Parts: structure tokens; sequence; C-alpha cells
């Protein structure tokens, strides 16, 4: 409480960059000049009216191209020559004049919803220490993923390549999902998701062409961390047999291969691959040198479990009730979704009440009832 | 490929410590680290069997 | 839930739900009954509050919105609240929540107005009793919690909170405002400020910063002083106490106009004198920029101390880390008095210990030489000066200095800044000084002159103390009535003491400077070194640099880029405070021609600094008005026009610059954009003010230590290569230097690419190369900002001799000034009692998470390096001390700052 | 809750 002043200050710079915006544009844009007046002059000439699309199939080198447009019938363009002649590569989206079909000019970007499912639209708010504890399993994520794009300082000190990916594997709930989306919030480059689930598809042979694309894409934006989350969906995963199966989960297996070093030799991708299952990966994937330093995440100890709670309980209202230091305790090797389960239950505890106090009691009955998930969806209970 | 990424386990070593060089030694601890994940997992010296 | 009658507890907390038969029919039956009966209300009153403490459990607006309806009435209508004067007056404990249950947990227009106004007068009159005091007091650490006290509780602070507001925005203040209708006067509501905020310390923090704020004095905080002095132990720990305090202060600054700020600034440095930690009191002291609060915290480690002790060592410490020096020339001299040790303890205020740790950094770092050896015509001039540049810092290149051949080779102005490169080499030394003598004592006096620019900039890192001071030698230099001789020495002075004042220094720069009827270009220098040794520190505002201004302006305007460096000039010397700068801008504004507008817009950036949200719309009015008087014509004078133009473009920048360092670290991504969009205004609406723009914003991001440090200048440098000016590049690697190589390789190639594949002039491909040299330095050999290194939000003064140049069109002179490239920061490192030259262990991180400060903590995870790191600049600034298992604890707290570490083992 | 906890959200 009381970032009231902090929140003021954000806003006031707001409220200055739309005044200043406006009042630029009217009258003091770029209105009153020759080289922008002049020079569209000539532009306009040769543009129209009607710029339909092409689809860029192969260049000639002669200020021509082949292009068959989207209407179906092809065209051998021309070129104009201003808009940069070898710039402009198969499958690139063009514009062709009105008249007789001269390249005007090129788009560089054509929003496919192909693209979409990789790149984000919802930013990871929760990054470093939201996801607190495992630090000594952040330095090998953060000294070979995160670090050396910030600083390619350090390792031009050393020479050599720079580390080239990671495998992130261990029991679920240590946070292994969110780890990856915590480094490329802070870096801000260019983060590519893909689901594991997504690259088994029930049609066959598209989906190479779709894991093909998302490093491509990687390589086109210089830095560039790729999440795989999940390829243990892929050995437990099969739609129809005819199209998913065998021969599907085989197939894509190699394409990941040519894309994340393979003979490509494209721009520095990183790679973070949450699996626990990993013998679904490759033995051209799981040596080192692509993936160098491996990462296995065991269950927080105890006072890790005092950092993972502690995050948990910012949010939580607190009362002289609450004792903290027991609801670790009775936890012995556990994971860091069970306390993030329990508090989560213990504010449902409190919402029943229709209190706004979270007290200690409504902690320990959602701890028993976390702990159920463990002895009753076990049938035998206690061991036999 | 081992071999690649002994140096870049000990260019890891070396930034830990603060260094613009490696030595021997952080290749010692570089190579302990590449062997136990290979035992860890399959393919050490593997074809994929047969010939 | 339903009406089960009056039995147990339970079935009586149901029964109030819908209808209470012991609260509302009871008291006010009772009251128009008789008034013997008023002990037996008495004994009831507590009956009361307990159904209230029960129904706080109910989440519900409804069964206390219409359950107490009609004894909401009975306060005025039977109660009155004055019939038996105390027994009714003691009674509006239930009744206070009763108003309340129709002002906030009922909506309706009508009524929200009516008893907001009833509840600010029984809140006053009842809290003389105190017994409202205890009422809040049972509701804030409630029994059960709900929604609507959640919502009424800011309703009772807010009424007091609301009529203290009034009074500054109305003439009208007290009882006769109609939304309260009740004073803040007295010791009737004055007393209940008090009481409440001692209660809302303790639990939350509610109502302090208001208080604070809204009274907007001084004495307000003295108040929060005695409370909080008291808990800095066993209410809450001393760490914590600090929190609170800076977090005020810090929050304030677009809030509080110049004196009201320094006048909350007073009181922070008074708790952290009273506090353990000295170290926290010394820097507020810079902050108020006053000598005398630096002394007395500087007496209060020493003087008590008999021994020598860890403690005299801390001392000269704090004192050293201003590279401004205000805090060098104060510390030392005391020492001398006390008599320790004197040797030791005056180096290590001074900036001679500093010299010593750089070589210990050197020696990992080594020397690189891969700068140009291009001979003969322009490209001769254009080499000489890049090796210097590639070398700046403390270095070693003894040999290539011996190698006089190319020296020699320079011609004109170029002579003079080819021996000035060559002393950045050992900038911040004491040695060098040899081979300066060398070109002191042979061929034209040209190279003699070069020679001074060495000695200035070599005289950074050794003058407090006043152990071999720059004054000594440079004095003779600028006597010497030559003007290639005068302009170098003065220059060298105003760099070498920065805000360091002196007497000897002062005086010297009075007669020059004040005879500016003499027509000299290289005379700006004279005002600039003047107007240096006023940053740092409160203005004396002195009458000779205002006198010579005036005198220039009316006697020349053929040297137009003369009176342009003076006008800034007076700008950069009354920074150091922000208070008497409105003073002087009137004076600036009294006299009245159009190229005394241009000096005035210039000066307004500087006066309305730390609320200035006023001043960036004020010089974008200032933009319009050319084009205002021109479209009513369109439907001697060239110089003074051109003047006009340039001044107002490098003032809105200005204006920006001392904004976003000193108003938070958040303003800082808005006002990028800000620059962005001014030159796209001023692009493709006149030609002459686009060249300006360009120039400026590189320092922009310099001066303001801008977040992200890959990306800006790098796009920039591709958008002006068809521009006109390419000492743009030159504006955009001050910024790019960064951690040398983290940036900087992209700087080489980038600035390689836009002079190496085209040429158009060997002028214009001289400005290129130098550009591209300047960036790096071996290994992050160095970091630059402007930041103080004690306040993150603090402004430099040694940098403003790189502010001053973006002003103007390149020129062969212009090269003279840029070789300075001081306002280095310190490798951080632990000095132990005898000083070790190796830190241990420090925690990195890249940015806070701090949602609750903003001026940057480090948090306290991490990740941790090795000893022997240069302190990594934007991208990496958050510095902890990581030590605390060997039992190395910090007694100097670094957070991000250039600060040299002192540890206590035990 | 304290008297700023109702102007956070309106910021
Ligand atoms: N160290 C931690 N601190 C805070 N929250 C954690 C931490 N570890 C895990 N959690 C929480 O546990 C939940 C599951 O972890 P996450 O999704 O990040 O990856 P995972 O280990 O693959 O587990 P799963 O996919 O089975 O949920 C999340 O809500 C996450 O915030
Ligand atoms: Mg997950």
């Amino acid at each position: 409480r009381c970032k009231l002043k902090l929140l003021r200050m954000e806003r006031i710079k707001d409220h200055l960059l739309l005044e200043e915006e406006f009042v630029s544009n009217s009258e003091i844009l770029k209105p009153f000049e020759k080289k922008q007046e002049e020079e569209k002059k000539q532009l306009e000439e040769i543009r129209g009216n009607p710029l339909s699309i092409g689809t860029l199939e192969e260049i000639i080198d002669d200020d021509h191209a082949i292009v068959t447009s989207p209407t179906m019938p092809d065209y051998y363009v021309s070129i104009l020559s201003f808009v940069d002649k070898e710039l402009l590569e198969p499958g690139c989206s063009v514009l062709l004049h009105h008249k007789t079909m001269s390249i005007v000019g090129v788009l560089q970007d054509d929003a496919d919803p192909m693209v979409s499912v990789m790149k984000m639209d919802k930013s990871p708010t929760e990054s470093y220490s939201d996801i607190g504890g495992l630090e000594s399993q952040i330095q090998e994520i953060k000294e070979s993923v995160e670090l050396p794009l910030t600083h390619p300082e350090l390792y031009e000190e050393m020479g050599i390549k720079p580390p080239k990916g990671v495998i992130l594997y261990g029991a679920p709930g240590t946070g292994k999902t969110l780890l990856a989306k915590a480094v490329a919030n802070q870096t801000s480059a260019t983060f590519l998701r893909i689901v594991g689930s997504e690259l088994i598809q029930k049609y066959l042979g598209d989906g190479p062409r779709l894991c093909r694309q998302i490093f491509k894409v990687a390589g086109e934006n210089a830095p560039s961390i790729v999440f795989i989350d999940e390829i243990d969906a892929i050995g437990t995963k099969r739609y129809d047999s005819n199209s998913g199966g065998e021969r599907e989960i085989q197939r894509t297996m190699l394409e990941l291969l040519n894309q994340l070093d393979g003979f490509d030799d494209r721009g520095d991708v990183k790679v973070i691959m949450a699996t626990n299952k990993i013998e679904t990966l490759d033995p051209a994937l799981i040596r080192p040198g692509r993936i160098d330093r491996k990462i296995l995440f065991e269950n927080p100890d105890l006072s890790t479990k005092k950092k993972i709670l502690g995050i948990h309980t910012s949010k939580m209202n607190l009362s002289e009730d609450v004792n903290l230091e027991t609801l670790v305790t009775t936890k012995d090797d556990l994971s860091g979704a069970d306390i993030q389960a329990m508090c989560t239950e213990a504010g449902l505890l409190a919402l029943r009440e229709r209190r706004m106090q979270v007290t200690a009691e409504d902690f320990k009955q959602a701890k028993e009832r976390v702990m159920k998930n463990k002895v009753e969806e076990n049938l035998e209970g206690l061991y036999l | 490929a081992e071999l690649r990424s002994v140096c870049t386990e000990a260019g890891m070593f070396a930034i830990r410590a603060r260094r613009k060089v490696a030595t021997e030694k952080d290749f010692l601890k570089a190579v302990d680290k590449v062997i136990s994940g290979y035992k860890k997992f399959s393919s050490t010296s593997r074809y994929m069997q047969y010939n | 839930m339903v009406d089960e009658s009056d039995k147990k507890q339970q079935t009586i907390d149901e029964q109030s739900q819908i209808s209470p038969e012991k609260q509302t029919p009871n008291k006010k039956d009772k009251k128009k009954e008789e008034e013997e009966q008023l002990s037996e209300e008495d004994a009831k009153l507590k009956t009361d509050l307990e159904l209230l403490v029960e129904r706080l459990k109910e989440d519900d607006s409804s069964l206390y919105e219409a359950s107490l309806n009609a004894l909401k009435e009975s306060i005025k209508n039977s109660t009155s609240s004055m019939t038996a004067v105390p027994k009714p007056l003691k009674f509006l404990r239930p009744t206070y929540p009763d108003l309340c249950s129709i002002y906030d947990k009922w909506t309706d227009p009508n009524l929200k107005s009516s008893l907001a106004d009833v509840l600010s007068i029984l809140a006053m009159t009842y809290s003389e009793n105190g017994k409202h005091d205890s009422l809040r007091y049972r509701l804030l650490s409630d029994v059960s919690d709900f929604e609507g006290w959640g919502h009424e509780y800011i309703r009772h602070l807010a009424l007091e909170i609301g009529e203290v507001y009034n009074d500054q925005v109305e003439k009208d203040a007290e009882d006769e405002t109609s939304s309260d209708g009740s004073k803040s006067d007295g010791s009737a509501a004055t007393s209940g400020f008090e009481f409440s905020k001692e209660d809302t310390l303790r639990l939350c923090l509610d109502i302090v910063p208001y208080f604070l704020k809204h009274n907007g004095e001084e004495d307000a905080v003295d108040l929060l002083l005695e409370i909080e002095s008291i808990d800095k132990l066993p209410q809450f720990v001393d760490e914590n106490t600090f929190q609170r305090v800076c977090q005020y202060m810090v929050a304030c600054v677009p809030l509080l106009p110049p004196p009201e700020d320094v006048a909350f600034l007073k009181t922070a440095y008074s708790i952290y004198l009273s506090q353990n930690e000295l170290t926290d009191a010394i820097a507020l002291a810079v902050r108020l920029g006053e000598e005398d609060m630096i002394r007395s915290v500087f007496d209060a480690t020493s003087d008590p101390v008999m021994h020598k002790q860890l403690a005299y060592i801390l001392a000269a410490q704090k004192t050293s880390f201003e590279y401004e020096g205000v805090q060098d020339i104060i510390g030392n001299g005391k020492l001398s008095e006390h008599f320790l040790y004197l040797a030791k303890e005056l180096n290590l205020t001074g900036p001679k210990v500093p010299e010593d740790i750089y070589k210990s950094h050197l020696d990992n770092s080594k020397s690189v030489f891969s700068s140009a050896g291009l001979d003969s015509a322009q490209q001769n001039l254009a080499s000489s000066f890049v090796n210097g540049f590639l070398n700046l810092g403390y270095c070693n290149d003894k040999l290539i200095v011996d190698n006089d051949n190319w020296v020699y080779k320079t011609k004109g102005d170029g002579m003079t800044s080819a021996v000035a490169s060559i002393g950045s080499i050992y900038q911040w030394n004491l040695d060098g000084l040899q081979q300066l003598d060398k070109y002191l004592y042979v061929d034209e006096p040209e190279v003699k002159a070069g020679a001074l620019l060495g000695i200035g900039i070599s005289a950074s890192g050794v003058h407090d103390g006043e152990v071999e001071p720059a004054l000594l030698l440079l004095q003779d230099y600028v006597t010497n009535p030559d003007t290639k001789i005068s302009s170098a020495a003065i220059l060298g002075l105003g760099i070498a003491f920065a805000g360091s004042k002196n007497d000897e220094v002062l005086g010297l720069l009075l007669p020059i400077a004040a005879s500016t009827d003499l027509p000299i270009e290289t005379a700006a220098m004279a005002s600039l070194a003047l107007a240096h040794v006023f940053v740092g520190t409160c203005n004396g505002d002195i009458t000779t640099s205002i006198m010579d201004n005036f005198l220039e302006r009316t006697a020349i305007e053929l040297k137009t880029d003369w009176v342009r460096f003076l006008a800034l000039a007076l700008g950069i010397l009354y920074m150091g405070q922000g208070e008497q700068v409105d003073d002087v801008l009137e004076t600036i504004s009294a006299i009245e021609h159009p190229m005394t507008s241009a000096i005035e817009v210039l000066v307004g950036s500087c006066a309305y600094t730390g609320t200035g949200d006023v001043l960036l719309i004020q010089d974008l009015l200032h933009r319009l008005t050319p084009k205002n008087v021109k479209g009513e014509e369109d439907a001697e004078i060239k110089s003074e026009e051109k003047k006009g133009k340039s001044s107002d473009k490098d003032a809105t920048t200005d204006g920006k610059n001392d904004d976003e360092e000193e108003e938070k670290e958040a303003g800082i991504v808005d006002e990028l954009a800000y620059a962005v969009l001014g030159i796209a205004l001023i692009a493709l609406g006149e030609d002459i003010g686009k060249e300006m723009s360009l120039r400026h914003f590189g320092h922009l991001m310099h001066y303001g230590n801008e977040h992200i440090r890959r990306m800006v200048p790098l796009a920039m440098g591709i958008v002006s290569v068809s521009d006109p000016q390419m000492k743009v590049f030159d504006t955009l690697t001050r910024f790019s230097h960064d951690a040398d190589l983290e940036v900087s390789m992209n700087s080489i190639f980038a600035m390689g690419l836009c002079g190496a594949g085209t040429n158009n002039a060997r002028l214009a491909q001289l400005l290129r190369q130098l550009a591209s040299y300047y960036s790096r330095e071996q290994d992050a050999l160095f970091i630059t900002r402007l930041a103080q290194g004690l306040l993150h939000l603090g402004k430099g003064t040694m940098t403003m001799d790189v502010f001053n140049d973006a002003h103007v069109l390149n020129k062969v002179t212009l090269a003279s000034i840029l070789t300075t490239a001081v306002g280095l920061v310190s490798p951080s490192f632990m000095l132990k009692h005898h000083q070790l030259f190796y830190m241990l262990n420090a925690g990195i991180r890249p940015k806070f998470i701090l949602a609750l400060n903003d001026e940057g903590e480090p948090i306290k995870v991490n990740v941790r390096v090795g000893q022997a790191v240069e302190t990594v600049g934007q991208a990496g600034r958050p510095k902890k001390i990581t030590g605390w298992i060997t039992q190395s604890t910090p007694v100097l707290l670094n957070h991000g700052e250039r600060a040299e570490l002192e540890t206590d083992e035990y | 809750a304290a008297p700023y906890a109702a102007k956070l959200k309106q910021t």
C-alpha cells in the first residue's frame, strides 16, 4: 500500500504522450515539406487504385519474376527498381499495378493465423522470483539462455560459440512451465511458445511443416527463444492410425533436429523443452552440443518451501491466527504446485465463510484436501 | 559434440569465477558433468545397435 | 437468520440482522422517556457494541442498512448529542456506524451528500474524547472482516484528509466548508490527527503520508519523527523504518515544488542522523546540497571515536563517493586537525585512492591497440584523436606516445586536439605529466596548448585535498594573453575540479568572462569552467557570469556561436539546486531582445525541474510561435533569429533531461518516446530545426540513463545516414559506451558501414571515424553515467561539457572539447582497514521488481558473481553485497551506487 | 483496509 504516487507518475506521462502526439499531427506532422510532397508525385504515378496481391514463386535476375495470383492468372512481372530489387524472396506478397504488372512494392508481413498460434497475445507477468526457489537450477537457464543474449560480453571473452538449448525435466509442479515464460519476459526476445499437443495432428505431413515454420520465424528474428511446452506429449498422444500413429511421430522428431541445428546454420535459437519422459526424445537430441547443460528438478526442500509459500501469502490477507511455519512442516519434499493449490483453496475456504481474513484454520483445512489428492486418488491409501 | 560442450561448460565455470580465460581444471569438471548425463540416458557409444 | 427472539446470545445475533430489539427501539424509547435512564443506556452501550462485532462476519449491506435506519435519526431527534451534555456525547459510539450504513452501504445521491457532513462533525468532537479513536481501532484490528467496513473506514480517514486539502485549494478554511462543516484547527481536530497517526503507523500505513503532504510543511514530518524514532526497534526493526522514510521522499518528487521538496528532505536527513545508519544520513546531506549537513555526519562518526578505528576510514569513504567532489573538499582538512594518520585518510577522501584501484582492474583487462594508422592529409587528423578515444580511462600505450611522428604531422587546431587525446590515455592518473612536458617546451605554441588540455583531464583523479591541485599548473597559462593557450587552460580547470568549490579556483575564473567586450570565440570556455564550479551544490548565482552575458550580447552578434554556448553556460551553472534558479529566470527575462528570449527558455528548464510537466508543454508553445507570427504576414537580424531557433530545440530536450532522472526511474521509458516524435514534428517542417534535433537525442539518452541500451542508438544510426549532420553519430555513441563490448561491438560495425560504404566529403568521414572508436574501451574497462552513484536520480558535473557540444554544427574546435570522457564509475571493491584491492562476491540483477520503491533497490535473491568486476551500467546496475556467511558485513550500503565497499569482519 | 486501496483501483 501507498503505491498511489507511482501509479499517478506513470499515468501523468501517459497523459503527456497522448497530448504531444495529437498536437504534433495537426499541421506539424509532415505536411509542408517538399521531400515528401514531390517524392510522392511519381510514387502514385506507378501505383493504383488496385494493388492486387501476388505470390512470389521465383525470381528471375533481370528485374522480373513469375508471380501466380490468388485470382489464378500468372504474370511475368517487372520490378520498378526503387523497392530494392533483391530484397524480396519466395513466399513474399507483392503489390502489382492496376494496369500492366510491375512490382510496385513489397509487403514484409502478412499475418497468417498459423503464426498467431506460436506468437503471444498475453504478457507473462509472473517473471523472476514469482517462481522463487530452485536458485541453483536457474543458473543453468540464466547463465546459458537469458544471460548470453543480455550480455554477449562475457561470451566474447571466452571466445567459442555461446550456449545452445536446454531441456527441463523433473516432477510436476516444480515451476517448469513458468520458468521459461519468466526469462523471456525479461529479455524481451521473440517469444514463440508452442504446445506439444498441437504438433500431433490427425492430419499427416502438415505436422512437420508446422514445426518447420516455428524455427524459420526464430531465425528471422535474431534474438530468439522458443518454448516448446511439453514434448512428452508426442509419445503418449495419438489420434487415428493413418495420419497420427508411429509414422507421424518419427517424422516430427527428425524435422526438429534439422530445425534446431542440423545443417541449417540458422540464427541463434535458444530452445527450452518441458518434458518429464526423456525417452520420447532422439539419441541425436539428448546428446549435448545442441542442448548443452541438462537440468534436473527435484521437489523443493523445506526451506525452499518457505520461499514458495511466501509468494502466495503476499496476496493472501493475514491474521494473528496464521501460522505459516507449521504448514511447511507437514509437507515433506513436496511440489510447489501443492503449496500453490493450498493457498488458492485456503482462499476458497475464506470465501465460503464470506470473510476477508484468511486464517491458519483455512490453510490447514486446505492442506488436508491437498494431501487427499495423494492418498485418495490412491485407492490403496496407506501402502499395501 | 560432447567435446564441443566441454569448452562451453568450462566457459560457464570461468564466468562464475570471472575470467577471460579457461584452464585445465574447469575442463575436468565439465567432462565429469557430461559423462554422468550419458549414463542417465542411452547412446554413449551406441550405433543404435546392429551393423 | 430469521426472528426467533431474545434468549441465548445466538438468537440475539439472528434477531438483530432483521431488527434489533436491543439497539434501535430501546435507546430511542428510553431517551425520549427519562434522563435518569442515561445510567442504564450507558450499560447498554457495551451491549450495542457486541452486536456490531458479531455482525461484521456477514457480508451483506442489507442487514445493517435497514436495521439501524431509525437509530440514525435518533442521534439528532431525541439524543440531540447535547441533552445532558457528557452522557449523549459518550454514547456516539454505535451511532457512528449507523450514519455510515446510509453513507457507504447505501448509494442514493441525496443522502450520500447529506450524511458526509454529519459524519465529519461528530468525528471531530468525539475525537476530543478519544473514544472515536478506540472505535476506529477495534475495527481496523477487527474480529471478523467484510466488504462494508473495508470501504467505510476509508470514509473515516477521508473526512479529516478532506478538510485539510480544502484549505489549500480554498481560502475559506475550517468550518466554513460546506462539505465537512468541521474545522481541522485547534486541538479539537489537530489532536485527532496526531492520535490517528500513531495508531495507524503501528498496524498499517494509512493517513500518515496524507498528513505530511496536505499540510505541506516541514512541521508535519517533524511530528512524524517523534513517533518513528521511538518505534525504530521494539515495534519494527531499523531496516524497515528506513524503507518507510525513503519511500516517502522519492515518491513525492513530482508532488512537491522546489521549496516544499527540500523542506521534507530536512526531516529525512534528521531521522537518519538519529538512527543507527549514518551512511543513510550522509546521502540525504548531499541531496539537499548543503555543505553544512555533510560536515555534521562526518564529525558524527569521526570525533566521538578517539582511536583511528574503521570509523575514520569510513568517514573518508562516505565523502569520496561524489565525483563532483563537493563532499571531497569538505571532508578533507578535518582529518589534518584531528591528526591520526594523515597520508592514507586524505587520499581516501580525494580521488587518489580511486587511481590505485583502477590499476588492479587494468591488469586483467589489458590494453588493445586497433586504432587507425592513416598518414597525411585530413586522414592524419582523424586518426590521431582516435588513438586517444580507444584508450579512455587509465591505460598504457607509452611507446605510441613517444612516436611523435604522427603528432607533428597534424596541423591547425589539429595540433591542439592531437596532444589532448594523448592526455586521455592517462585520464584519471597522476603519471603521464612527463610525456606532456615534452610537447610543452618545443615547437609551435599550438602543441603547447594541447598539453594543457591533457593536464586538466588527468587532474580529475587527483586534485582534492589540495594535493597536486590543477589550479597550480594551469594558472600561468590562463594569464597568458594568447587565446590558444588561455582557452585550453580554463577548459582543463573546469573539468578537473568539477563541483568542488575552492577559493583560488573561483577567483581565477571571475576576471575572465568579465571582459567579453573583446571578441574571443574560444572564451566560451571562460564561462564553461565557472559554470561547473557551481554545479553539484547550492547556487551562488554569481553576478559575474550574468553580467558578462548581457555585455557580450550587446557587443557582438557576429559571434552567435559564442553567445549560444554562453546561453547554455548559465543554465548549466544553476544546476545543483532548482530553488534559486527561479529568481535568476526573471533577471534573465528582465532584459528583452529576441536574442534575450533565446537565453530565457534554456534556464526555464533548469528552474521548473522535478515537477516540470508544465515545462514540457511550454517548450511546444514556444515551437508554435515563429509560424504564428509569420502566418499573419503570409496572408543584423539573421544571427539573432538563427540563435532563437537552435536554443528552443536544445531547451525542449534539456527540460525532459533534468526531469526524467529526478522524477523516478519510471518516467524514463516515456520521455524516450517524446524525443522520437519530437524529431518527427520538426522533420518535414523547417530544415534547420531538424539538424539540431538529431544531435540532442543522443545526449538525451546519455543524460537520463535509459533502460534499453542495445536497441536505440543503432536504429537511429541507419535513419540518419540519409539526413544531414554526421555529428549525431558522435552523440549516439556516448549512450552506447555502456559496459564496453556489450552494445559496442554493433556500434563499430554499424558506424563503420555508413562511413566505409559511402564517402561524400572528408569532413563527414572524420566525424564518422571518431564516434566508432569512442564507444568501447577494452572489455568494459569503464562505464559511463550521468547519475551520481550515490543518488540514482542524481545528475553529474563532469559530463555537462559533453551535454554542451550537441548544440552546434561540427568544427575542428569541437573536436578539441570532446576528448574529455570523465565521470567514470569505479569498479566496486571491498577495502579493509589497510585497503584490499579485491571484492569477494556480489549480487547482480538487471532491474528491480519493487512496485513500492522506484529509485531502484536490489532484491535479495540475485545471481552471484566473482570479484574484480566493474559496476555494470543500465542492464546490471542493481548490486547487493554478498559475504554474510563469511562474517563480512558491509558498513557502506550500495544500491547500484558507484560506492566503494567497506566491510567489518568478526 | 487502508485509505488508498480504494483509490489504486481508479488510477
Ligand atoms: N517455486 C515456485 N514458486 C511459485 N509458484 C510455483 C513454484 N513452482 C511451481 N509453482 C506453481 O505450480 C504450478 C505448476 O507449475 P508449472 O505449471 O509452472 O510447471 P510443471 O512443473 O510442468 O507442472 P504442471 O504442468 O503439472 O502444472 C503453477 O501454478 C506455478 O506457479
Ligand atoms: Mg505446466
